[PDB]
């Protein structure tokens, strides 16, 4: 009934100095959902009679 | 690019193709174009591996 | 002393809710005609003496 995907991105860069043991920096991520509920139709119905 | 120089081919000085990097003709140089150029950010950090 | 043509209307398209069964939509006809009436001469007349 739906369809999703993802996206992610940005590790980051930083100095080190000589043993700094320096802290991470995050990546965060997020989705993208698509929905199908909605249906169209043509009738067009035709006499009988008339068609002969 | 956009010059009519450039642009037309009737001038001695005309390149054709130029979409990645072209002839400068005056001077028969190599003109390429490049993303990155340094970007100033009023007043941030230090710029990495910089050091007094 | 007279022809015709018939031309042939356009669907239109509608939602359709489940079990829904919606009604139909007409296409209308018509026809064009053309009427042919009236001739059309030219006519000289020539003496014999007035040929010779």
């Amino acid at each position: 009934n739906t369809v999703s995907n993802k996206y992610l991105g940005e590790t980051e860069i930083q100095v080190l100095a000589p043993g700094q043991s320096p802290a991470a920096t995050p990546t965060k991520a997020d989705k993208n959902q698509v929905v199908i509920d909605t249906t169209v139709i043509a009738r067009n119905t035709v006499a009988m009679l008339h068609d002969v | 690019r956009d010059m009519d120089r450039i642009v037309d081919r009737s001038y001695t000085l005309a390149d054709e193709s130029t979409v990645q990097g072209f002839a400068l003709k005056s001077f028969n140089v190599p003109v390429v174009p490049s993303n990155r150029f340094p970007k100033f950010s009023q007043g941030a950090a230090h710029h990495k591996l910089s050091n007094a």
